[PDB]
């Protein structure tokens, strides 16, 4: 692991230091359909005229990005995506910009979000929750090793691929930090309490959110949920968790370790790092290299009805991407 | 049941990020 990690750090820094830029123009792509919406822009299925290959394009509006104060997280997103490479992370293929928007084009993962299936199927059995969880304990072990912190793990961001495996997408709050950061960002359910208490936080938030993930996945609902964000953060912070009776002792001991309010005692934040996780009773069946190798057989597999099938994605309402004749936020975005 | 409570709760959809 450490060996691979080492070789993997050098490539990171090589693309980290001289990032790629304006790799494609819009003209080459065909707008087919919106696959998702978000807080600062949208993702749509696109087809590359020249190669007849399909991609997801994440359009970002430069002025909406400056209004919501997202200027520095958009460049961290572009810069970690062009620089990373792991099996469970989507690949950014082309990035370019224009008078009105910023674009990231990356592989289309047809399977739909884990979210659609988790809410449809209702909940996952522990075998299946564990299948996905392994992929995140490793993705994080890699991300983290590169001094990256991904700060937005949730259903809605793990896309399921043709072989039933994960693809973490949206690196819109990833940050490379040795040491602490203080931004309030995330999705309210997933926020570790340190973030809502403004204490200055670190990599460990990613382990509290993985503990939130395995709960939602195996139970059908988040461990703290309410109508108002406010009422959610009130519950997070108290950190009194109740578990469903169908949870194995082991899984309840794992969650008990991950949704731990005291960073000092939080799994993943301790002395053996991520090995306290990889070795905990629950993951004893887990052949970690087989996982990595993408040769564990997938639990669930979506039916892709051929090329460019969007049926595993909800229907959104199309807005026209339109570009102004006057360059919009010029200076701010000069390094995208 | 808790599952019941979650379902009638208004956060069953795609939860958005809080920027601030």
């Amino acid at each position: 692991v450490k060996e691979f990690l080492a070789k993997a750090k050098e490539d990171f820094l090589k693309k980290w230091e001289t990032p790629s830029q304006n790799t494609a123009q819009l003209d080459q792509f065909d707008r087919i359909k919106t696959l998702g919406t978000g807080s600062f822009g949208r993702v749509m299925l696109v087809k590359h005229k020249e190669s007849g290959n399909h991609y997801a394009m994440k359009i970002l509006d430069k002025q909406k990005v400056v209004k919501l104060k997202q200027i520095e997280h958009t460049l961290n997103e572009k810069r970690i995506l062009q620089a990373v490479n792991f099996p469970f992370l989507v690949k950014l293929e082309f990035s370019f910009k224009d008078n009105s928007n910023l674009y990231m084009v990356m592989e289309y993962v047809a399977g739909g979000e884990m979210f659609s299936h988790l809410r449809r199927i209702g909940r996952f059995s522990e075998p299946h929750a564990r299948f996905y969880a392994a992929q995140i304990v490793l993705t994080f072990e890699y991300l983290h090793s590169l001094d990256l912190i991904y700060r937005d793990l949730k259903p809605e961001n793990l896309l399921i691929d043709q072989q039933g495996y994960i693809q973490v997408t949206d690196f819109g709050f990833a940050k490379r930090v040795k040491g602490r950061t203080w931004t309030l960002c995330g999705t309210p359910e997933y926020l570790a309490p340190e973030i809502i208490l403004s204490k200055g936080y670190n990599k460990a938030v990613d382990w509290w959110a993985l503990g939130v993930l395995i709960y939602e996945m195996a139970a059908g609902y988040p461990p703290f949920f309410a109508d108002q964000p406010i009422q959610i953060y009130e519950k997070i912070v108290s950190g009194k968790v109740r578990f469903p009776s169908h949870f194995s002792s082991d899984l309840k001991d794992l969650l008990r370790n991950l949704l731990q309010v005291d960073l000092t005692k939080r799994f993943g934040n301790l002395k053996n790092g991520v090995n306290d996780i990889k070795n905990h009773k629950w993951f004893a069946t887990t052949d970690w290299i087989a996982i990595y190798q993408r040769k564990v057989e997938a639990p669930f597999i979506p039916k892709f009805k051929g090329p460019g099938d969007t049926s595993n994605f909800d229907d959104y309402e199309e807005e026209e991407i339109r570009v102004s004749i006057n360059e919009k936020c010029g200076k701010e975005f000069t390094e995208f | 049941t808790t599952y019941a409570d979650f379902i009638a709760s208004g956060r069953t959809g795609r939860r958005n990020a809080i920027h601030d």
